[PDB]
């Protein structure tokens, strides 16, 4: 037997494909996802962009709302480091997080450098804007990525940008002549493997998540079609006049996500 | 020429239809009850059972998967799907399609950080087989119309029950295909009768 | 007996590795540190930030103040002096305050010269944000670092920038070619002989603390992890809900940097 | 191949790891007690006896480190150390391991600016040894089971009894290794 | 048996080390190199610093001249392809040419992209002036590099420029923290498993030798000095009063490079 | 310990000298005549044969080099080295040392496109063993003192004569440390008598 391997951290995102990730603050939250028929959901104390609004630090939730959230719950849950914080990311590791996220909206703990994920055994999700971008969080032993988009506005228009910069980038690399590789690998600031093991493959090598801005099944729906692997959905959900509802909307956009007459009833 | 249809609601759906069609059948992902009057045989992927049982539900899949099953049409459960396909879980009341005459308990290794491979000696398999564990459950014990395949430390990982397969690892994570051609055949040979 | 000796200065600051130093502002708040394990603590009146956040001028603490901190417990008693304050470091000197950190985050009262801290008896602790940095106050008189940080934000992003270019810088200087070391004291505007003798050891001649935005245990042991000697943190430990327990948590984290477990027990209700 | 733990909680424990490898052996640095079964011998060292008193206490220590001692495995405390490692300290009521017969006055110099460096004539060394004595304690009285070593001003600083020893300054800011290197003798004798 | 593996082709230059190459433009130059103890000659048709500086297009050598340098000696024969140029080397390599040169001071067919040196049989040596440079050169498939320098001058000085940051650049990678890398090498345009091999191996995977302004004896000694595997020396060798001399010279500098009293006679 | 030389006025030296410490023996680059005074047993590494022998005959080693020998020091000679240690050299009338009793061929396989690896059988070698021949030699003949260590397709690639090793690929090319440790043990014998 062996544990924390490269297949076994990107597989659990394999297995995760098609489903729709959702933000909870507490035990009852989380049910109420599990209930509508999330895949995982991502324990958080406050909502950061909140947190940052009101101009503090946001750290990574404390271990007893992740608990709670663990024993509430059978599917997969997953929890934020700051960028660059080794010592979060080995906590949650120790509190058997299923998969962490280094977040962009937690303060970074360090600006300079990213954490070498390839050092855990817990597997890592990372944002990404570009090909350069996923190609460096994978290098670092990021497992699964996700778009970055944009937090807290419900405005879906930067997971879009960001899911199709990203889309576009790979079809190039796995059309262009292969001897032009390296300077494409240069311009994007992308590992050069990488690179051309994406152009071999004919995709990224690791599952890549729609976030930030997904807020109606129209939405959600929309990053499928645009390539998506699943979906990441906010805080928002718990928010609405009837979140189980709201929740089972979204996983049901996402999974018929071209069933526009079902998709017609879902949006109502 | 085969047609394999892969459960489509959620889950490591492409790489059953890549193992599906590396083994010489076609793969059709079924995502419309309708679609199952158009396989041979049904795979139930990994992914979470809660989700596949709540999808289920929702489009009305669990009479006509109990139909296609009574027409002995051959369905294969990896891990999420072993769930969906068993008798019985563990510490719970809800069971799911309930063909394969097993208890599973899910969740038995643990968590992610608990997820691994080990090599597997699998009944007609010559050369072991590589399982990788995703937060897998385990097959407590198996009916007596149920032949074990495969155990790990002591444990059954893989079983088959007729026209039934399944097992707590996910064999489409890898590129050894020879899980899938058991079901393969499996189908071929209800495809002769 | 020889009293003042560089190796005395220094190795009070050895003596102090592995621990937290806890602002304080009364002596209650010292015995709480005390009791918590804390190694040092640091008098002050008020909490520099809020001063300057009010707009006033931070200045070293009413020696009464020190005095009440100093009878309170048994633990050494550190001090802030405004940058180039001759007199209200020897003052601090004299009241017997047992390191002196000549503080940025107090109102500096020479904006072009800190303080010759190698005329006292004292020792003294800088802050830095690099190597450069770093050697020319070791040159001063420095007898132990600390990184900047950010002062009263919480925020651990500078602490870490840091302890991260210095302990960079280092390992740099440490494995490069002898006769490139001119070249790059030049660079860094760092004394060449002591970059000279930073090469020679394989490391900094004195301790180099973690200091401004270690808020959580996990803070703690993440800038022992990265190659902290020890920990300052500051008076955010008594807003706590429970003092004596956040302060226990800081010191226990900072000692078992590498216990997962712990810290993650540690890091709850706080 | 004589292995000598640190006790690693607080202090100065890499200036004792480096003597103990100078002067042949090998360190260890002991942050948890299951670790005393690894080590010939202990070394207790300089930093802040409170703060290794606590936690000596939270991480359940005390005991373990009790038994090491009645083991017969030597043990030596450089300032802290030695503060750790005596019977009674003055003006208190409750002393630490309380393994080595020496009544111990805490901070008996002052304070920092006191602090001081003074050479010393050590038994079993031929020539001065520097010591070093950092916010230092003395000590008051030893038992007529302790062999006093050094003294200074009519003072003992330095002493032996069995597999103890203790001293009031921290020879581990040297770089002179005589008095380590004693310890190390002291432990090759526990091993036989 | 496997011909044209990387072991193979970086194993001809590791067998080069120590010694010097020479430019030669005829059968008597190359005979008078080996004599010398040259371990390799670099076949020209004429001085491309002179083609240039007219202001011409320098191109590959006449095959017949590369051919007669081959039939004159039995130590390897170099020879530069543009770079780019496909075809220039794969003549070259069809002729049994030992390495390519894909050279800067020929005149670049392609502006844009190097060679794909990875799928030829024969090595290539090619230049860098830092070490992002160095390991794109290599993820490209050179088995080889030497420093830029600056051909025509005579002037040490670039060649000590180059191999001065090519190796301090890499004693700053062995010794940095490997959490660290991934930063590092979005600087430095450095492919990232590259970098990181170079950590572990402590060293650059390819041998790397001195190249465009050795015109002395004494020069040649400092660029071992300064951690060169060996030295490239032109055509000057043959400009001057005792050619078969001034070639000896700078083979016992480059062997005996920290001999000063023999330096001495040498400069001489 | 064994503190053995390698001859480092050109070639792949280093790569001897880390195997040499690989196997626990001590190695010496060896530039002057007078360290071979220094060492048990000489390394004659890859390289250029032609520009060892110029080198060679300038700083008057040869000599020295007959003596190391005349003294029963043990002698390997790595393709270049080999050529250097050869009796004959074919169409050539100026051979060097000439202490190994065989005939070679210089460049054998044609040019550097040619080089290439190959597995080897060798004496004294369980596992085979990866040569790696650069711009080698060729043994014509090897005489009746001569014993053959590894043949491939027919050629004699590595021979053993007394105090003499000799191959016409590169081991030093490998992290494969056991023809050094072949060597190495020649050493040892020798420093026993
Ligand atoms: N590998 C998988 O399919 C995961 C199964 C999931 N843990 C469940 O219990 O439903
Ligand atoms: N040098 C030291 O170990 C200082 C000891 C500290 N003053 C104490 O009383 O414990
Ligand atoms: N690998 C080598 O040592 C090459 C030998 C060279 N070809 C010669 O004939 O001298
Ligand atoms: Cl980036
Ligand atoms: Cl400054
Ligand atoms: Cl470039």
């Amino acid at each position: 037997a062996q544990t924390g391997t490269e297949r076994v951290k990107r597989g659990m995102a394999e297995m995760q494909k098609g489903g729709v990730i959702m933000d909870v603050i507490n035990a009852e939250q989380a049910k109420i996802a599990e209930e509508a028929g999330a895949v995982a959901v991502m324990a958080l104390e406050r909502v950061p962009a909140d947190i940052r609004a009101a101009g503090g630090v946001a750290r990574m939730a404390d271990p007893t709302i992740v608990e709670e959230v663990m024993n509430a719950v059978s599917i997969p849950v997953m929890a934020k480091a700051r960028i660059g914080h080794i010592v979060e990311a080995r906590v949650l590791e120790a509190m058997g997080v299923d998969y962490i996220d280094e977040s962009e909206v937690l303060t970074p703990a360090d600006e300079e450098f990213h954490l070498n994920k390839n050092e855990y055994t817990v597997p890592f999700v990372c944002g990404c804007r570009d090909l350069g971008e996923a190609t460096r969080r994978i290098a670092e032993g990021a497992s699964m990525l996700r778009t970055k988009g944009e937090p807290g506005t419900g405005n879906i228009v930067e997971a879009v940008r960001h899911m199709r910069k990203v889309n576009a980038q790979v079809r190039k690399v796995v059309a262009m002549s292969e001897d032009e590789l390296m300077t494409e690998a240069k311009n994007l600031g992308a590992p050069y493997e990488l690179l051309l093991q994406i152009k071999k493959d004919g995709k990224l090598p690791v599952v890549n998540f729609a976030a930030g801005g997904v807020a109606t099944p129209a939405d959600a729906a929309l990053m499928m079609q645009l390539g998506a692997d699943g979906v990441f959905v906010g805080s928002g959900i718990f928010k609405s006049d009837n979140p189980a509802k709201f929740a089972k909307a979204i996983v049901e956009a996402t999974t018929h996500f071209t069933d526009y007459k079902l998709i017609a009833e879902l949006s109502k | 020429m085969l047609t394999i249809g892969v459960l489509g609601l959620q889950g490591a759906v492409r790489e059953h239809i890549h193992a599906i069609e590396a083994c010489g059948a076609a793969g059709l992902v079924v995502k419309r009850p309708e679609q199952l009057n158009e396989v041979d045989g049904l795979i139930l992927p990994g992914g979470e059972s809660t989700t596949m049982r709540r999808l289920i539900d929702t489009y009305q899949f669990m009479e006509p998967l109990r139909e296609f099953a009574a027409q002995g049409k051959p369905m294969f459960g990896t891990c999420a799907g072993l769930i969906i396909l068993a008798k019985e879980i563990a510490g719970s009341d809800n069971p799911h399609l309930g063909l394969l005459n097993v208890v599973v308990e899910r969740n038995s290794f643990g968590r992610q950080v608990d997820s691994f491979e080990a090599d597997l000696t699998i009944k007609g398999l010559d050369e072991p087989f590589t399982g990788v564990f995703i937060r897998a459950p385990h097959i407590l014990e198996a009916g007596e119309n149920v032949e074990v395949l495969s155990e790990h430390n002591g444990r059954i990982v893989a079983a088959k029950q007729g026209q039934f397969l399944g097992c707590s690892f996910n064999p489409e994570l890898t590129e050894d295909h020879r899980v899938t051609q058991l079901f393969v055949e499996m189908v071929e040979e209800y495809k002769q009768k």
